[PDB]
């Protein structure tokens, strides 16, 4: 149990995108499965794109992220 | 890459030398915790230390 | 005067905007904060 | 009127950038294949001297 | 009529000629793709 206590601390941190009249939508707001161009290009900057299903989640925290996909 | 990899490799070698009254004692030993991407020198990161 | 003034925006195409009697802004398709130098033909903006 | 081509058009959009998602997920995967093959190239051939 | 035709502008004039851009975007990284495409470890 304390090897899964990780040596470092754990954030995870939600992102949304809010297409036009959504500002009220949580349904609209999730069912997003694009974004503007310069969303998508603000996501690449976050971090490292990570594939799930080479992540192992002991050494890179997903955060509950499944790897099956 | 080729002046990188072999000192990334290196360094992580030691021995550990416990000289006692009854006698000593020593491993030769080789740290598992691999360089930090995040914290070490900032010039170049290769990956080749996984590789070998 | 600066209060009206001051909440003059614009938008990507430059159209201005200001707010309306709710206080939400609408963008004219007339007038533009392009810079004009003095220095048939369709709708001429300002 | 204008509404509903402007409705229209906007159906058009979403699809549009539906496609650009698909493109662009499909452009990261294979990306991210060919990521996994140059280190698997660069990888053999060291693994071959080593 | 001023919001409905000004957004119909937008899309149509910015956001559809755009979305052809990065269609073309698209055929380019898969032009990539189409031009960039052993157990030696065990022993």
């Amino acid at each position: 149990l304390l090897d899964q206590i990780p040596s470092y601390d754990t954030h995870k941190i939600a992102v949304l995108y809010v297409g036009e009249g959504q500002s009220n939508s949580e349904l609209a707001i999730l069912s997003n499965e694009h974004g503007s161009y310069r969303y998508t290009e603000f996501l690449t900057g976050l971090g490292r794109l990570i594939e799930l299903k080479d992540c192992q989640p002991d050494k890179v925290y997903l955060g509950g992220l499944d790897v099956c996909g | 890459n080729l002046a990188a990899y072999v000192p990334l490799l290196t360094q992580g070698w030691a021995e550990i030398l416990v000289r006692r009254p009854t006698g000593n004692t020593s491993w030769l030993m080789s740290l598992e915790n691999p360089l930090s991407p995040f914290s070490s020198d900032i010039n170049n990161m290769p990956l080749q230390e996984l590789s070998n | 005067a600066f209060d009206f003034l001051l909440l003059l925006r614009a938008d990507s195409l430059h159209r201005l905007g200001l707010p309306n009697k709710d206080g939400v802004v609408r963008f004219s398709p007339y007038c533009v904060c392009d810079y004009m130098e003095p220095e048939g033909p369709a709708v001429r903006l300002g | 009127e204008l509404q509903t081509k402007l409705e229209d058009c906007r159906n058009m959009i979403a699809e549009l950038r539906i496609e650009l998602k698909k493109a662009n997920n499909k452009v990261c995967h294979t990306e991210l294949l060919l990521s996994q093959v140059s280190q698997k190239l660069s990888n053999s051939e060291s693994v071959q001297q080593q």
